[PDB]
């Protein structure tokens, strides 16, 4: 699920699944 | 940033993990 174009909610979902209990930061304008 | 790496281009696990806390 990571090796594709991931945008918007799809990208946030991937970060969520990958990062697990560490959580993540989503900074689309940085 | 992440949009350039994962949305506009093909994402990767390597790159996604760069944004984990």
């Amino acid at each position: 699920f990571v090796n594709q174009h991931l945008c918007g909610s799809h990208l946030v979902e991937a970060l969520y699944l990958v990062c697990g209990e560490r959580g993540f930061f989503y900074t689309p304008k940085a | 940033g992440i949009v350039e790496q994962c949305c506009t281009s093909i994402c990767s696990l390597y790159q996604l993990e760069n944004y984990c806390n």
